[PDB]
């Protein structure tokens, strides 16, 4: 699914 | 979007029980810094909801971001499964 702010820290 | 500008898509009241507020928000998921993580709901023409407001734990959120499947928010998933 499309998501925002889910890039690995 | 970058720096200071149109962030309103992020600061909406995503659902009746939306707990995210521009005046009090702090990071929760490991992937957040200054904006709340969101998920796209495929109900109708679609809309975005705050991951936190859907009561999703991080591992679930990450699985959603990596998958190619459609997501239906707590308000619409029942209609989608009927
Ligand atoms: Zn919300
Ligand atoms: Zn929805």
């Amino acid at each position: 699914a499309r998501t925002k702010q889910t890039a690995r820290a | 979007g970058p720096l200071g500008s149109p962030e309103f898509g992020y600061w909406i009241t995503c659902c009746p029980t939306c707990d995210v507020d521009i005046n009090t928000w702090v990071p929760f998921y490991s992937t957040e810094l200054n904006k709340p993580a969101m998920i796209y709901c495929s109900h109708g023409d679609g809309h975005w909801v705050h991951a936190q407001c859907m009561d999703l734990e991080e591992r679930t959120l990450i699985h959603l971001s990596e998958g190619s499947n459609k997501y239906y928010c707590n308000e619409h998933v029942q209609i989608a499964r009927a």
